[PDB]
């Protein structure tokens, strides 16, 4: 029973090199063959290579010009090199056996994109006197611009978390995620109690509590 | 008669040209035969990588030959499926240059070992190329003989063909009879050689 | 490399029902040499079957694979709660392994209708330059909904992106928010925005438009 | 060029009966030597392919055996359908020769 | 039911030239290879020609070389046998017959009924 | 209206090479010349130098032995390499057009 452990570079830029390494612990290192598995949204899982100990690889035709595999057989790591990394390169990759079959990874995401960190704009959305049904209305704040992906919008610090969706960010074309939060409350309770979308950037360490009532 | 032949799809060659290909005499000339498809058989060359360049049939880089394929559909195509030419799937290092391995040994892929029976994580290692008609090309049979040309100490046993021409008498001409180099005139006599 | 398909895209199925799978590949397999993977949300892939016919070590039986050739079938004898994930096919029996398009599995329950939100945008994003108008749909069960956006009572398309979050753990139900984006003066100048639904839960399809200048 | 030579010219027997023919060749053909029945006035039917199959058809008792120069079929439940004549063909080679034959006679 | 139909044999003065088909039906001509075998009375079975599925490989037997040509048509679902230089031995029943693989790995699976040619003065 | 984007190494250590990357969006790339500017405190704006899509480049006569640009026009790339950082290199760097009359980067 094998642990594969693995790290590497969460981030990347493009035209440059993406480096990851896995560590086998537990049974035997050689005798073996070590693959990299890449698994991006959209398409489906992808197989990169193979090395063993002696330093013998198999490639992926598509894969083959820009992937190199080397192994440190003294402290039991294999790693992947993966030149020139493009913006179609933004997938999740997995160190297992030769075929997969007994023992993977734990899964590193892997992001290509040039973009420099930015904090959040947190935007203000009124409930709609259309919106409002008599007492089924929606709140939020949409969330424009941060180019990390990282990002959590709560509501009156954990107080409210019954109704709240929060949709998946969405990658804009000027490098930026977006994400937009909102809750269903009664009118009544929207009238008597104010709501916050607090929000919590890690990279950025911006703390921006806006409040919108109609 | 092999260069003016128009059947064969690559004739691409690397330690010699084709050209002056008879005019070179080698110690012996081995001629490897085997049936690939039609995407393997760019890896039939000097340093190059894949599982039939690996596993199954390896050319040194210091390789002094040519390579002949040329498509074989017709030849070898099933209705159902050949199942009969088998490659090498799984192995557990790479070849040496002119190395063939012939075992039917489990691979084991899995921690638990197996004594020679099949099962989770231990498989044949040997599998079966599937060629059918209807099959398009590149995965349809390829014909592959390779040349190696060998060059020892030992005599050179293979020339190539010594073309000559007719004989003149009586008239002073230059000739080569059997590698005697001159000039003179050549007429009939009635020395008795041994 | 052989070019592995899945025929059913998203297959929903109530609990306690079989189900059935289809891994359709370009080629004939060599030894019948494909396998089944499940990919719980958040975790690695974890075989099922190998062989396409026998059951890997741990797997209940509940998992049964058949097919030789070209076509495979997975069935699942009864839908336990810890099933529903996405299902990959892989084979051996070439050069580079190749995995399947994926396929996922969900619980099934009645069809529920879209409560149609919309909003107008804020102020202050005005001033910043960016008019982004959204329409949002809560609780709807069937996975297809469409947003038509009608601007000046005509047509446009290409100009806006849809965000669809992932099933709900209590009322097994979607949330879909379609964002518009807009320029200065065109948001300045267009008069009347709206988004159209076309759904399976209300035969009619229904319209609720905004006017810029009045709440 | 590989001709095929069956050392029976023709076998006696019966209804039920164990009979062994047997084909022999001049050089050495792995396994690619097939047999076929010929009922006379009619075509000839395969019954045995590759020196050790059976085709789908027949019933499974013709059991071929044999590989390299001599192929041998031995038949334990001999039916009133196997008195005909019996050939060998060798698939080694382009040019394809059968054998002379093996008339089966009721006795 | 699959079956083979083959016709355009008879009795033809020697030194001409005779042509036979030998129609398909029930499978797909464009798939298989067909063989051609021949019987003289009171005599065994000789091969005679082969052509594989795509009519552009052909081998004839050791007997009828050059004088002999085959051919097929995978539209007309017909075969094409032409006979050059006729001569007097060559009387015997035709057969012909269908094959997976053009060298007969697992061929000869169905035969047809033959048509009988009987060259004389 | 290019929209040019800017990323390389910030922290960087003395004797090193600085390296950055200009990206080019929007209209043609071709048949332009692309800047590169330095702006440092207690200093004021300084240029660099110039590229084009055939790798002809104008250099400043002061920082003439230690710059060194590429483009990759496969990409709509151009990258400006300075050679043996020191400490006095610390700043912010900009790409624009020839003049940087029309658009500039982000610094």
């Amino acid at each position: 029973e094998v642990q594969l452990q693995q790290w590497g570079a969460g981030l990347l830029k493009p035209s440059e090199t993406l480096s990851l390494t896995c560590a086998v612990y537990g049974e035997s290192f050689s005798g073996y063959y070590w693959s990299w598995i890449r698994q991006s949204p959209g398409k489906g899982l992808e197989w990169i290579g193979q090395i063993n100990h002696s330093g013998n690889t198999n490639y992926n035709p598509s894969l083959k010009s820009r992937v190199t595999m080397s192994v440190d057989t003294s402290k039991n790591q294999f790693s992947l090199k993966l030149s020139s990394v493009t913006a179609a390169d933004t997938a999740v990759y997995y160190c297992a056996r030769e075929l997969g079959h007994d023992y993977w990874g734990q899964g590193t995401l892997v992001t290509v994109s040039s973009a420099s960190t930015k904090g959040p704009s947190v935007f203000p959305l009124a409930p709609s006197s259309k919106s409002t049904s008599g007492g089924t209305a929606a709140l939020g704040c949409l969330v424009k611009d941060y180019f990390p992906e990282p990002v959590t919008v709560s509501w009156n610090s954990g107080a409210l978390t019954s109704g709240v969706h929060t949709f998946p960010a969405v990658l804009q074309s000027s490098g930026l995620y977006s994400l937009s939060s909102v809750v269903t409350v009664p009118s009544s309770s929207l009238g008597t109690q104010t709501y916050i979308c607090n929000v919590n950037h890690k990279p950025s360490n911006t703390k921006v509590d806006k409040k919108v009532e109609p | 008669v092999l260069y003016n032949s128009a059947s064969f799809s690559t004739f691409k060659c690397y330690g010699v040209s084709p050209t002056k290909l008879n005019d070179l005499c080698f110690t012996n000339v081995y001629a490897d035969s085997f049936v690939i498809r039609g995407d393997e058989v760019r890896q039939i060359a000097p340093g190059q990588t894949g599982k039939i360049a690996d596993y199954n049939y390896k050319l040194p880089d210091d390789f002094t030959g040519c390579v002949i394929a040329w498509n074989s559909n017709n030849l070898d195509s099933k209705v159902g499926g050949n199942y009969n030419y088998r490659y090498r799937l799984f192995r557990k290092s790479n070849l040496k240059p002119f190395e063939r391995d012939i075992s039917t040994e489990i691979y084991q892929a899995g921690s638990k070992p197996c004594n020679g029976v099949e099962g989770f994580n231990c498989y044949f290692p040997l599998q079966s190329y599937g060629f059918q008609p209807t099959n398009g090309v590149g995965y349809q049979p390829y014909r592959v003989v390779v040349l190696s040309f060998e060059l020892l100490h030992a005599p050179a046993t293979v020339c190539g063909p010594k073309k000559d021409c007719n004989l003149v008498k009586n008239k002073c001409v230059n000739f080569n009879f059997n590698g005697l180099t001159g000039t003179g005139v050549l007429t009939e006599s009635n020395k008795k050689f041994l | 490399e052989i070019v592995m398909t899945q025929s059913p895209g998203t297959l929903s199925l109530s609990p306690g029902e079989r189900a059935t799978l289809s891994c359709r590949a370009s080629q004939s397999i060599s030894s019948s040499y494909l396998a089944w993977f499940q990919q719980k949300p958040g975790q690695a892939p974890r075989l099922l079957i190998y062989g396409a016919s026998s059951r890997a070590p741990g797997i209940p039986d509940r998992f049964s694979g058949s097919g030789s050739g070209t076509d495979f079938t997975l069935t699942i004898s009864r839908l336990e709660p810890e099933d529903f994930a996405v299902y990959y096919c892989q084979q051996y029996g070439d050069s580079p392994l190749t995995f399947g398009g994926g396929t996922k599995v969900d619980i099934k329950r009645t069809v529920a209708a879209p409560s149609v939100f919309i909003f107008p945008p804020s102020d202050e994003q005005l001033k910043s330059g960016t008019a982004s108008v959204v329409c949002l749909l809560n609780n709807f069960y069937p996975r297809e909904a469409k947003v038509q956006w009608k601007v000046d009572n005509a047509l446009q398309s290409g100009n806006s992106q849809e965000s669809v979050t992932e099933q709900d753990s209590k009322d097994s139900t979607y949330s879909l928010s379609s964002t518009l984006t807009l320029s200065k003066a065109d948001y300045e100048k267009h008069k009347v925005y709206a988004c159209e639904v076309t759904h399976q839960g209300l035969s009619s399809p229904v319209t609720k438009s905004f006017n810029r200048g009045e709440c | 060029d590989i001709q095929m030579t069956q050392s029976p010219s023709s076998v006696s027997a019966s209804v039920g009966d164990r009979v062994t023919i047997t084909c022999r060749a001049s050089q050495g053909i792995s396994s690619w030597l097939a047999w076929y029945q010929q009922k006379p006035g009619k075509a000839p039917k395969l019954l045995i392919y590759a020196a050790s199959s059976l085709q789908s058809g027949v019933p499974s008792r013709f059991s071929g055996s044999g590989s390299g120069t001599d192929f041998t079929l031995t038949i334990s439940s001999l039916q009133p359908e196997d008195f005909a004549t019996y050939y060998c063909q060798q698939a080694n080679s382009f040019p394809f020769s059968f054998g002379p034959g093996t008339k089966v006679d009721i006795k | 039911e699959v079956q083979l139909v083959e016709s355009g044999g008879g009795v033809v003065q020697p030194g001409r030239s005779l042509r036979l088909s030998c129609a398909a039906s029930g499978f797909t001509f464009s798939s298989y290879a067909m063989h051609w075998v021949r019987q003289a009375p009171g005599k065994g079975l000789e091969w005679v020609a082969v052509i594989s599925f795509d009519g552009s490989n052909k081998y004839y037997a050791d007997s009828v070389k050059g004088r002999f040509t085959i051919s097929r048509d995978n539209s007309k679902n017909t075969l094409y046998l032409q006979m050059n230089s006729l001569r007097a031995e060559d009387t015997a029943v035709y057969y012909c017959a269908r094959a997976s693989i053009t060298t007969t790995d697992d061929g000869m699976d169905v035969w047809g009924q033959g048509t009988t040619v009987t060259v004389s003065s």
